[PDB]
């Protein structure tokens, strides 16, 4: 699954 | 000429980052990188191919290794110890395992997904279920189809982001406000799982 690899960022 | 080294806080809460460590090493976006877990065996965290990796609940009390490949050279790289617990999550997860529970978080992938919307992500004793609003987004039972752990990759949020398959070709990624409940809901959600007598983990976990 690539989605279990992607960055993840947030900028809540 | 392979040169690098794992840096990072060593303990659930951080990211670990391998760095360079010579001149003449080469970019790391070129070499083939894989992550492991000690079990005196290394267990292999599938997906975690990333220069970056944020430790979850499993990798607790584990030491974890890099692989670096790049033609044909190889070098296996190690943590300086085990990675150490977060203070007090282990109360708070008890104090939320006698209830029948729900966190705020973002959705980043489901494709990717910026938004900006608060979802419900409820972890019940036979379900999760995610939420916006009133529209259920998807729920399911707790069952062998089902993969639950901590994301693989980089991101400043990595540490405080889950990766969730509710079902064969439906997952999401979603992100918690603090990493104190990203790892809370992993460690609650397998605790009621297992008492479902269902092991829910990430994709080859062992």
């Amino acid at each position: 699954d690539p989605a279990i690899s992607k960055d993840v960022v947030l900028s809540f | 000429s392979l040169v690098y080294e794992i840096d990072g806080t060593e303990a659930l809460g951080s990211c670990l980052r391998v760095r360079p460590c010579s001149n003449d090493a080469p970019d790391l976006s070129k070499c083939t990188i894989q992550w492991y877990r000690s079990s005196s065996k290394k267990e292999l965290i599938s997906g975690a191919t990333k220069s970056v990796y944020a430790p979850e609940p499993f990798d607790v009390g584990r030491v974890l290794h890099a692989d670096i490949i790049y033609d044909g050279h190889s070098l296996s790289l190690s943590t300086v110890g085990k990675i150490d617990p977060a203070a007090g999550l282990g109360s708070y997860v008890e104090a939320l395992v006698r209830k029948h529970v729900d966190f705020n978080v973002v959705v980043t992938q489901m494709e990717d997904h910026t938004s900006e919307s608060i979802h419900l992500f409820h972890v019940g004793k036979m379900r999760i279920k995610l939420c916006k609003g009133k529209t259920v987004i998807a729920k399911e039972y707790y069952s062998s189809a089902m993969q639950l752990c901590g994301v693989r990759g980089g991101g400043n949020a990595a540490a405080q982001a889950l990766y969730w398959q509710a079902k064969k070709g439906v997952s999401f990624v979603i992100a918690f406000e603090s990493e104190r409940e990203r790892n809370a809901a992993i460690m609650l959600a397998r605790r009621f799982a297992c008492d479902c007598n269902v092991t829910l983990a990430g994709p080859e976990d062992r």
